[PDB]
């Protein structure tokens, strides 16, 4: 059915930058509202960023507003998370996300395997 | 007014069995928003339209059950020897549903984490509904036609049950799949719908009258619209879009 | 709101046939004829024990195990009156008989949780 493949993450030193990617399969990225989420060890999943369905309108968590940026390459069917000014706080498995929003009754969340981003001071 | 003790107890049993089936569904989503401290996947438009559906049904149930002035207008209308068609479990349901909808609405505000505001077109519907109900209040006031006013609230609750089901069935038809299906939540909604109808059928066969189905047309349609759509959802899940 | 007056009898003998009555009065939103009525006996020391009850349609009559197949209850939806025809009495039936009525619940009435009750009228069954 629909598949999500994140890549781009790894070990980086405090203050650095990363360009996280997400390869969509089964759906067009320009048709759906794409999300990015992160999960630190033990702590619960945290929504990080979002890009509108048929436009360039974006939304970010206050923890990353100003440092992180979400964009999508239509000609590649991929969503990006350009994450600048990284801090050891930002260490987490980053998941790109898409959903089947559902009016009443439970919305279905689609996840990738995640990419570990580790930031060291 | 209750002639048969077994029928009355089976009415009271089926009453709280309908209440439990429809009231427990509010908790899984409430708890999920709490654990997350976010409402990202929530349809905000639906939570604001379900508040109007719940408060309108709550107005009708609380007023008919507790006001003797309104009850006397029910007898002046449907008949002197008529049983009031509002139950303790209907009052409990409406209040519990209003409380739970206000809590999820509070969760949307305090937890935020829902950039998807959604809020539009559905806000106009709340304005139109509450506006038309305000006009209705001023019409009812000089004559104190609280039974006609309460009756408008119960009719707008009916419209609002269609608003709950129709966009979600329409989504499944265009989508050509049943995404978010849960045989469990559908069965809880189904039980509450059958039990809310079995309650009226018991009140109707105890007395030799079907006027309770006309007096509380809003509860009769609340059960039939729930049952029809559960059959339709089960129909498009197994024999239409299964895989 | 509603007054219940037991126009019953007094002293009878073991194996006798007595007959209690109960008029209902007062202004109410419900017709009083649709009001579910019944009987309860007190007895020196012991709490309110149920005796009998009649539905408003007068079809369903409930009787306690102790009186079942000895007492009979009858209604008069027009005079708003219940009747306890206590036939083939026993010395253990000697108690104050209270009339009871509930505007809505038959179950509440049956469980001693009725809204309305009468003065009570002593029935003395002597051996």
């Amino acid at each position: 059915q629909v598949q999500l493949v994140e890549s781009g993450g790894g070990l980086v030193q405090a203050g650095g930058s990363l360009r996280l990617s997400c390869a969509a399969s089964g759906f067009p990225v320009y048709r759906n509202r794409m999300h990015w989420y992160r999960q630190a060890p033990g702590k619960e999943r945290e929504w990080v960023a979002a890009i509108e369905s048929a436009g360039q309108e974006t939304h970010y968590a206050d923890s990353v507003k100003g440092r992180f940026t979400i964009s999508r390459d239509n000609a590649k069917n991929t969503v990006y998370l350009q994450m600048n000014s990284l801090k050891p706080e930002d260490t987490a498995v980053y998941y790109c996300n898409v959903k089947d929003e559902g009016w009443y009754w439970q919305t279905y969340d689609y996840w990738g395997q995640g990419t570990q981003v580790t930031v060291s001071a | 007014s209750w002639n048969s003790i077994p029928l009355e107890i089976s009415y009271e049993i089926v009453g709280w069995i309908a209440f439990a089936s429809w009231s427990i569904s509010f908790y899984p989503q409430l708890i999920l928003n709490f654990r997350r401290r976010s409402v990202v996947g929530l349809n905000f438009d639906f939570v604001m339209l379900n508040l109007t559906k719940h408060s309108s049904y709550m107005i009708y149930n609380v007023c008919l059950y507790f006001s003797p002035v309104i009850q006397k207008q029910y007898f002046d209308t449907y008949g002197d020897k008529e049983m009031i068609p509002v139950a303790a479990n209907d009052v409990a349901f409406s209040i519990h549903a209003v409380v739970m909808t206000a809590v999820t609405l509070f969760q949307i505000f305090i937890y935020e984490r829902g950039p998807q505001k959604v809020s539009r077109l559905a806000i106009g519907i709340v304005v139109v509904v509450w506006g038309f109900a305000a006009i209705c209040f001023f019409i009812a006031l000089p004559t104190h036609s609280w039974l006609w006013l309460i009756s408008i609230f119960n009719s707008i609750q009916v419209f609002m049950t269609c608003v709950k089901y129709i966009p979600q069935a329409k989504m499944n038809f265009t989508r050509k799949s049943t995404v978010g299906w849960s045989i469990g939540n559908i069965l809880l909604d189904f039980t509450g719908g059958l039990a809310n109808y079995l309650q009226m059928v018991i009140q109707s066969i105890d007395q030799n009258s079907w006027k309770n189905f006309y007096g509380n047309m809003g509860k009769t349609l609340l059960s039939l619209i729930s049952i029809f759509f559960d059959i339709l959802f089960m129909f498009q899940h197994y024999v239409l879009y299964p895989e």
